[PDB]
């Protein structure tokens, strides 16, 4: 029939073509029960400060900062030395490094045996 | 104008051709060159004359400075300290000279150029010779020396390049 | 950001989020002003093989009509003194080679 | 040089014999009278330096970082006043006390003649700078801070100290001017190789070198809004006024030792753009943008040409006022809400509008924007390394498109868009905070209108 | 565009001319008396006039005539037709010098092509 | 001038706008038709292009097969 | 620039479409009548009824909202409120 | 009136100022304003000196 | 926008979004009003031969080939209201929008520039005050004890109440503030 | 509700002085210009007239294509007009593929 979609991470699967969707167990009517129910009392909770009018000031997210702190300073603490993150480091730190060494070395002594061999046009390059 | 020198900053002389109008058109350009004449020129004159005469009233002059030389580098004794400074500081006023010398020849190769418009690669063959003349002496002298530059550095590089010459010679003649 | 419901009453309509949920680890780079990954009307595959194809298509067509140009049944066009020798930056103590056109 | 460091030894009596109320008056008047009075020793000459005696001497590289400092002082005092309301006057006037004398170690560092007399002078700037940071710091993260800022400088600088006296003992005399009159050639060794690394290295930690840099983070976003003034405003200058000042003697190694740097700090500078697209704190932001100009400034002088050496030095004064009033401007932002994260305050165009537009220009400068001298000293940086090499334009201009695309995103995050609907204290400006980022930009422009001041010696 | 691409694309390369090597052939090939192309304008003039280098061709008095007839009338640009269409009627004729140029050039070269067909047909047989 | 809104009618116009608008019209076309009366050669071409094949051998230089 | 709306004017045009539409009896056709309970329609005609008020007024009325607008009292309060149309 | 204050003001005193910037104080240092030189055409009369350009040689005209 | 969501669509829902979506999309294909009134008729027509179904599984099965179908030939570039989500005109006046507790940070001259305003402001401020404490024993007697179930929020059940949480409802700004 | 209006003295004065541009401006502007290119005054007819013929080519083809519009007819787009429509699918691919790299390696790695 008509040509299949094939979702990406870039382009993900839309929520009508998701198999999911027309597949409902019981279990998930109550799973969808229970999502709606936190929501709910989040939002219960924001809107009782939002509307405090004795409050003054920033409604602090407890979310917000879990994630700055997840993001910066919980990531030391939860490392360990694995074969991946080593192989990755060594790559991304030093592979970089040792490729411009080797591009710019090499471009130099290609310039400075022209120079010694007095074949490169130098003329009117006064400022350097 | 008596401002600059003209043998200093050359210009040829102004070839400008007649007017030959050739029709009965009145020429907007001229009707607007004499409104401007009128409407500006004629105040701005006015205003410089009452500057300049004011100025006649209070004249007063400076002078140019000038240093009569000293011994160089190569007269100096190793490590004698006052007479180093003394050739630093002369090598020092040389490049400065030297470079201004290089920025005279190139406001000459660009007025130049120009200048004649579109026939500036043939009418302008003989100013773009001073220029590379002047560069590659210029080059020669004070090219790689480096930011810690210093007479002693130049001193070596003269010598490195006497040394190339004199063997080169000697090959020649071999 | 772009992915979820335009609209819900959010509690931060601009970046799409809600006061005390979770916020995904690359919330940084998920907001409406960078990277998006909404569904499109055509597949992903489809559209980096198009666009491939087009821009592949193109270069090598272009190379083929430089190997093969466009011109006109004309020959060399001709000028005055040896080729415009002197205007063209020649030396003028040195002599050119002399170039000649004749009448036709 | 006394008529600069008296005044100052004078601001410390003043302020300490001055009424609880007065303190702030009478140190912003007089600090600013003393800038005033540094700003004549913008008056080099084209031969030499400014010998004022034996101990003090003033040269084109010097005599900017001196007005830059002098001038620093009373904005770090506007700062202070603003978020140290509540302490007690003997613990304001201690925390003016620690200012004064970070100005005046730091004014006798770059006037000083011998090399021993600037290290000195250079590793005392380090106790004020602690004690702030250690003692005014808002959060928990100070102490670490503290600690790692410490112990990276010292690290760093012991082996210069027996460097520098291995030195004296070997030629006779640590005087600038000394050493580059008898000036020799450096061989190929494994001694001379060490003895290159110990300055350097020193002088690299100090500005930071990538891969070094980590304390620089940690002790900016961690220090009060006046520790992070002077610290990147002046503080970084030290290592790249001691680069340029150092490598007299280092010749001809440098030609051979500098590729490591080279491509650390190339590589460093695009990294560190990297990071800043994806920050989640602003004050990290600044930071790491510090540590990019910073790289930048740093292949300048390895690859030491006259041209590179007039774009360090320009770079090092456009870089020290911008990110001087980038803080100013995130202290104000955290002053209204009491947080660090950058998309926690938006808006803030629509509710304040003026400071939008101190944002926009510190934004633009940040970036290479022209005929700002930021730009004039990248672009000379840049030309250098060109006639260097041919691929280092690439990296330049991997670093430029990053380093406008973060400003911008900063710029857009913070200031356009939605307000935030449950932030409802912010207050309008201040006339304090508008005179202090009008204090940072004017400068600036004056500085473009006349850029023969801050090319360093090589103009 | 045009059928001389057709021919020499899909068609015989050899015998049809190659612009970037034209002439291959020397000038007095074929011409007894072949006479030498007459310049009006001279360098000083030219360079004097300050025609663009791709101006300074053999129709160059012509456009030096217009420059001056357009100079002289400014305010009515409109009375400079007879120049316009004189300085038109030289690179008209330029043109086809050209033309003729590329038609001689491809006749002998299938001319040669001939000739040294029936040579290669006289040794053989 | 105020105009009033209509719903579900044809917008009210003026005088002014519809003469303007046939006058600019009116305008171009003429233009068009005035220049093209007098210099048609900038759409039809000047001066003839020869045909190649109607050279002569003579005036081409090419000697004869034989010779 | 467009000259403000108005209740009386909301009110006018949308009982203009609703008359407009074939399915619905005009002489019966008032502001309180329900479009299924005493208009016989069904989902898919309010479904229409909804894109006609979104085609007049040149705004979109989202599906959670619009499913629940049953009469053209609702509709008029609805848009009314949208547009903070007061008076 | 507004008309003739806007434009003694925005464009009288500009003008004026740069007019006496340029003839005094630009036009004052070498090569500061550097003019095409004229074109000169054959049959010309240079005002400098009074010199006559000549005319072109005879053309060898068609039609 | 105004209207709490539910925890799920059902069957009736998802189809009715569906119809409308389908359209919509023919329209931006069908531009013509006579065209689009054609195809309008026709997908109507197919929408009431699945009407009556019994089969929930089949009825599901049909909506699942539908949004297949509709999925492939969906208009590239719909149409979409200016002032709807994906819109040209969407979010232009945001910047033009300030809050009432950005209002009262007013200087008194500027204050004293609009007498009347600012004592209806006060009587407003009064009015929320009065009000705070009912609105939230409202709320918490209300409430279940496991906590709210829905976004939802009751009425004023007395005389003299306002509904719980309105002030912001009341006072958000107007679509076209400045 | 028609709300159209065109009767501001600025907008018709603004759109008639650029219209009077559209007309004349490139008769006179070519006209005073100096000769500074030599003309292609010997071509053939059929390229002289080239520009001309593709215009029409142009016009008469998507005035058919835009005809057809009307008539009471549906077909779903093809795989060449959804490459058009959609830019060439090059904003899409290069606008989510290459930041979403870079941003990924700016945190992930650095
Ligand atoms: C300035 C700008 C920035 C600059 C750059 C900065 C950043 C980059 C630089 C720093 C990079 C990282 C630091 C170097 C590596 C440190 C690793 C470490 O400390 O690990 C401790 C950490 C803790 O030890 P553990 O708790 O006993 O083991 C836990 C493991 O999860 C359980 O281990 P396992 O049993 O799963 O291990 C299996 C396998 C895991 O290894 C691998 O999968 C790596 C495969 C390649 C290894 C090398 C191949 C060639 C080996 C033979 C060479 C012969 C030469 C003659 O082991 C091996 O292959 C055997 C050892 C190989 C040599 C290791 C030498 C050390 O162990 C590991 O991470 C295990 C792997 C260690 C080696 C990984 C590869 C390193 C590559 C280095 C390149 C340079
Ligand atoms: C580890 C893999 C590795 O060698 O990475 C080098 C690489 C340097 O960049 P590169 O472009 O590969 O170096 C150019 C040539 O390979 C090497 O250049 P070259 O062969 O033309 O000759 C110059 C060479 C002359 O060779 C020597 O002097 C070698 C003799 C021993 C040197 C010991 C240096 C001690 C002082 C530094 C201590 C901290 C490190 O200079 C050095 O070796 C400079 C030593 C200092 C390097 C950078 C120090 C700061 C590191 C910051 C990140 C730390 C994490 O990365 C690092 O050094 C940092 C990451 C590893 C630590
Ligand atoms: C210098 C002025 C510094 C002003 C700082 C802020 C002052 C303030 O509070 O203003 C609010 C105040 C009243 O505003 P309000 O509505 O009451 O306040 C609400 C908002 O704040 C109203 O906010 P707003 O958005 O209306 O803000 C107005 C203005 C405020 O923002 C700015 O003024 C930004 C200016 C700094 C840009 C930084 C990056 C570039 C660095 C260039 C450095 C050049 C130095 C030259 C010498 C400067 C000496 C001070 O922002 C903009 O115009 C947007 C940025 C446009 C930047 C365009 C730069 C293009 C390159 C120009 C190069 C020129 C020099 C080379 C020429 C070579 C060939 C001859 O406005 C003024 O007092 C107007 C001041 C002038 C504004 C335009 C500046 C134009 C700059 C030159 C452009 C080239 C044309 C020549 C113009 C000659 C005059
Ligand atoms: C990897 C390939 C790389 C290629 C690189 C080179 C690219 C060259 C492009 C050539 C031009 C393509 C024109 C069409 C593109 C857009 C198609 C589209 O969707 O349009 C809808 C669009 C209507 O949009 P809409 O109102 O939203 O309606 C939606 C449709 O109803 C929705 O209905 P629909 O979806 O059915 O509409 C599209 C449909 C209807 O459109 C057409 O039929 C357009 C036909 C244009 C004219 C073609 C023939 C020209 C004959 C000229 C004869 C005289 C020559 C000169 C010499 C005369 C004296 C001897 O078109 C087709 O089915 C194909 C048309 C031709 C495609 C050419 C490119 C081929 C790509 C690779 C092969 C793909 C094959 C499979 C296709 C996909 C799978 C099914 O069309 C227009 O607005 C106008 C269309 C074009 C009008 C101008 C045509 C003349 C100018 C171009 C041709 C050259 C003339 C001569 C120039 C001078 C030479 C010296
Ligand atoms: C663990 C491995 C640590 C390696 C890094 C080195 C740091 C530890 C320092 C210990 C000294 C090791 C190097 C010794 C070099 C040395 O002594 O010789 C230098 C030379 C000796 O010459 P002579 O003895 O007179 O020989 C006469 C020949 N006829 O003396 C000098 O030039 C002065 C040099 C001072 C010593 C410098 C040592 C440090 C070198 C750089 C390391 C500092 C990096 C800073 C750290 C920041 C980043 C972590
Ligand atoms: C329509 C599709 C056309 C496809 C054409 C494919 C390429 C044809 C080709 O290879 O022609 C041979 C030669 C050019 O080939 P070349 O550029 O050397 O590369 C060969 C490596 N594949 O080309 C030739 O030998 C012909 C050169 C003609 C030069 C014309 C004047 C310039
Ligand atoms: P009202 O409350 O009466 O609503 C009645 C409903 C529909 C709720 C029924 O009670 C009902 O649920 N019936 C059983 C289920 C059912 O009818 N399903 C039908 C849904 S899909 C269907 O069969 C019709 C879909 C065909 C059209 C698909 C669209 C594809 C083309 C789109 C192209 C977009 C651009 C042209």
């Amino acid at each position: 029939s008509f040509p299949k979609y094939k979702p990406s991470r870039l382009a993900t699967l839309p929520a009508t073509l998701d198999p999911a969707e027309y597949d409902i167990s019981p279990e998930t009517r109550k799973a969808q029960a229970e999502r709606l129910a936190i929501r709910s009392r989040l939002k219960r909770e924001y809107l009782l400060q939002y509307n405090d009018p004795n409050r003054l000031g920033v409604i602090e997210d407890p979310a917000l900062i879990r994630w700055t702190y997840a993001r910066s300073a919980n990531i030391y603490p939860n490392f360990r030395p694995t074969p991946k993150t080593s192989l990755l480091g060594a790559l991304f730190g030093i592979g970089p490094l040792f490729f411009w060494y080797y591009v710019f070395k090499t471009d130099r002594d290609k310039k400075e045996k022209l120079i010694q061999e007095g074949k490169l046009d130098q003329t009117f390059n006064i400022s350097y | 104008p008596d401002s600059w020198d003209k043998d200093v900053y050359p210009e040829p002389p102004r070839r400008t051709p007649a007017p030959a109008p050739q029709t009965s058109l009145p020429n907007p350009v001229t009707y607007l060159t004499k409104i401007f004449d009128l409407l500006v020129d004629r105040p701005v004159t006015l205003a410089r004359e009452f500057i300049e005469q004011q100025h006649a009233k209070n004249r007063y002059y400076y002078y140019h400075r000038e240093f009569r030389r000293v011994p160089d580098i190569t007269e100096c004794e190793e490590k004698d300290i006052l007479c180093m400074f003394e050739a630093e500081m002369q090598w020092r006023r040389d490049y400065k000279v030297d470079q201004e010398i290089v920025n005279i020849i190139q406001e000459r190769l660009k007025a130049c150029q120009q200048r004649e418009g579109e026939s500036y690669r043939q009418n302008c063959a003989k100013e773009l010779e001073q220029f590379t003349q002047v560069s590659k002496a210029f080059q020669d002298r004070y090219s790689d020396l480096g930011a810690h530059y210093s007479a002693r550095k130049c001193l070596a590089k003269q010598k490195q390049r006497m040394l190339a010459e004199r063997k080169a010679a000697k090959e020649a003649a071999a | 950001q772009q992915e979820r419901d335009p609209w819900y009453d959010w509690d931060h309509p601009d970046l799409r989020l809600n006061w005390g949920e979770p916020i995904h680890w690359d919330l940084d780079m998920y907001i409406r002003n960078r990277v998006d990954t909404s569904p499109t009307p055509v597949s992903w595959n489809t559209m980096c093989k198009h666009l491939f194809g087009f821009v592949a298509f193109m270069l090598f067509m272009f190379w083929v009509g430089e190997i093969y140009p466009s011109y006109q049944p004309v020959g060399p066009k001709q000028y005055p003194y040896n080729d415009l020798y002197l205007e063209r930056g020649g030396d003028p103590t040195k002599e050119p080679e002399p170039v000649v056109h004749y009448e036709i | 040089m006394l008529k600069i460091i008296i005044p100052t030894t004078m601001l410390l009596p003043m302020t300490w014999m001055s009424k609880h109320n007065m303190i702030w008056i009478n140190a912003t008047v007089h600090s600013l009278l003393i800038s005033l009075i540094s700003l004549s020793l913008l008056n080099q000459l084209g031969e030499n330096s400014l010998n004022f005696s034996l101990t003090f001497f003033s040269d084109s590289l010097s005599a900017p970082l001196l007005v830059l400092t002098t001038w620093l002082l009373p904005l770090m005092l506007m700062a202070s006043q603003s978020h140290l309301s509540k302490e007690t006057t003997t613990r304001k006037k201690l925390y003016i006390t620690m200012l004064i004398l970070l100005q005046l170690f730091l004014i006798m560092t770059f006037t000083a003649t011998e090399l021993i007399l600037f290290y000195i002078l250079f590793e005392a700037t380090l106790v004020p700078t602690l004690i702030i940071i250690t003692r005014w710091g808002n959060q928990t993260e100070r102490l670490n801070a503290g600690l790692y800022f410490l112990f990276y400088t010292l690290a760093g600088s012991l082996p210069l100290l027996v460097a520098l006296v291995y030195i004296q003992n070997t030629t006779g005399s640590l005087n600038f001017l000394i050493i580059h009159y008898w000036s020799h050639p450096l061989s190929n060794s494994w001694s001379n190789i060490f003895m290159w690394l110990a300055c350097i290295m020193a002088f690299m930690v100090k500005m930071p070198l990538y891969g070094l840099h980590l304390w620089l983070p940690k002790a900016h976003v961690e220090a009060p809004i006046a520790g992070s003034m002077v610290l990147a405003a002046v503080l970084l200058k030290l290592g790249g006024y001691g680069m340029m000042r150092i490598t007299t003697i280092l010749n001809p190694l440098t030609n051979y030792m500098a590729y490591p740097f080279l491509m650390l700090s190339m590589w460093g500078m695009i990294m560190t753009s990297s990071i800043c697209l994806r920050q989640t704190d602003l004050k990290s932001l600044i930071a790491y943008s510090s540590v990019s100009h910073m790289a930048l400034v740093i292949v300048a002088i390895m690859i030491q040409t006259p041209w590179s050496f007039m774009g360090a030095t320009a770079l090092m004064i456009a870089h020290g006022l911008t990110s001087s009033m980038l803080f100013c401007l995130a202290n104000t932002n955290y002053e209204r809400v009491h947080s660090r994260t950058m998309i926690l305050a938006r808006g803030l165009q629509t509710l304040l509008p003026l400071m939008a537009t101190w944002w926009l220009v510190a934004s633009l400068t940040n970036l290479a924007l022209p005929p700002s001298i930021n730009l004039i000293g990248e672009l000379f940086i840049i030309t250098a390394s060109f006639s260097w090499s041919n691929i280092t334009i690439i990296l330049m201009g991997m670093n430029m498109m990053i380093t406008a695309l973060y400003s911008l995103y900063m710029l857009i995050t913070t200031q356009r868009g939605k307000y935030t609907h449950h932030i409802n204290n912010i207050k309008p400006s201040f006339t304090r905070e508008n005179a202090l980022m009008a204090l940072h930009i004017l400068p600036l422009l004056l500085l473009t209108l006349n850029p023969k001041m801050i090319l360093g010696p090589l103009y | 565009m045009g059928a001389h691409l057709a021919r020499r694309y899909l068609g015989d390369a050899s015998k049809e001319p190659d612009p970037l090597r034209m002439p291959t052939f020397p000038p007095d090939y074929g011409f007894p008396e072949r006479k030498e192309r007459e310049m009006v304008a001279t360098q000083q003039e030219m360079n004097d006039a300050q025609l663009m280098l791709q101006q300074r061709d053999y129709c160059a008095h012509y456009l030096i005539q217009l420059l001056k007839c357009k100079r002289d009338s400014f305010p009515n640009f409109l009375a400079c037709k007879h120049e316009q269409h004189d300085w038109d009627y030289c690179e008209h004729l330029d043109y086809v010098k050209r033309m003729k140029e590329f038609e001689r050039e491809r006749r002998l070269l299938q001319r040669k092509k001939r000739r040294e067909q029936r040579e290669a047909e006289m040794a053989r047989g | 001038v105020h105009i009033e809104p209509r719903y579900r009618q044809f917008p009210q116009l003026t005088r002014s706008q519809l003469i303007q608008a046939e006058f600019f019209s009116a305008t171009m076309w003429f233009w068009i038709l005035w220049r093209f009366w007098h210099d048609s050669d900038a759409v039809l071409g000047h001066f003839p292009y020869p045909d190649p094949s109607q050279w002569t051998d003579e005036e081409l230089g090419i000697l004869p097969d034989d010779e | 620039d467009a000259p403000p709306l108005t209740l009386e004017a909301i009110k006018d045009r949308v009982l203009y479409v609703l008359k407009l539409y074939d399915k619905i009896d005009p002489e019966k056709l008032s502001v309180n009548s329900h479009f299924m309970k005493d208009l016989g329609l069904d989902s898919l005609d309010q479904v229409e009824i909804i894109m006609a008020m979104e085609d007049e007024f040149g705004f979109e009325i989202p599906d959670i909202d619009a499913e629940k607008l049953m009469c053209p009292q609702e509709i008029v309060d609805y848009i009314a409120d949208k547009k903070d149309v007061y008076e | 009136y507004r008309h003739s204050i806007f434009a003694v003001t925005h464009v009288l005193i500009p003008v004026w100022i740069i007019h006496y910037y340029l003839k005094y104080h630009v036009t004052a240092k070498p090569y500061t304003v550097v003019e095409r030189k004229p074109r000169i055409f054959p049959g010309d009369t240079i005002l400098e000196t009074g010199e006559v350009i000549p005319l072109m040689k005879e053309f060898p005209d068609q039609h | 926008a105004f209207s709490a969501p539910a925890a799920y669509l059902t069957h009736q829902q998802k189809v009715l979004r569906l119809y409308k979506r389908a359209l919509r999309h023919l329209e931006s294909w069908c531009v013509h009003r006579d065209k689009y009134r054609y195809f309008a008729c026709l997908m109507r027509a197919r929408f009431d031969e699945h009407k009556n179904e019994k089969d929930m599984v089949k009825a599901t099965q049909l909506l699942r080939q539908a949004e297949e179908e509709f999925w492939y030939g969906q208009h590239p570039q719909p149409y979409i209201f200016p002032e709807s989500p994906g819109g040209t005109s969407y979010e232009r006046y945001e910047c033009y929008k300030v809050p009432e507790w950005c209002l009262d940070d007013w200087h008194p001259s500027e204050k004293a520039m609009y007498p009347d305003y600012f004592a209806k402001r006060e009587q407003w401020k009064r009015l929320r005050r009065e009000s705070w404490e009912r609105e939230v024993k409202q709320l918490q007697e209300e409430t279940p004890p496991g906590g709210p179930r829905t976004e939802a929020l009751p009425p004023a059940r007395k005389e003299g109440d306002l509904p719980p949480l309105w002030w912001h409802i009341v006072t958000r700004p107007r679509e076209r503030p400045m | 509700l028609v709300l159209i209006n065109e009767n501001n003295p600025l907008l018709i004065n603004s759109i008639k002085r650029l219209l009077i541009g559209s007309i004349f401006a490139g008769f006179i502007i070519s006209n005073n210009i100096p000769p500074m290119t030599v003309p292609n005054t010997t071509m053939p007819l059929y390229m002289k007239m080239t520009a001309l013929i593709v215009t029409i080519m142009g016009f008469m083809l998507a005035l058919e294509l835009n005809n057809t519009t009307y008539y009471l007819k549906f077909k779903y787009p093809s795989q060449t007009y959804k490459f058009s429509n959609m830019l060439g699918y090059y904003p899409s691919i290069m606008h989510r593929l290459p930041t979403y790299h870079n941003l990924s390696m700016s945190q992930k790695s650095a």
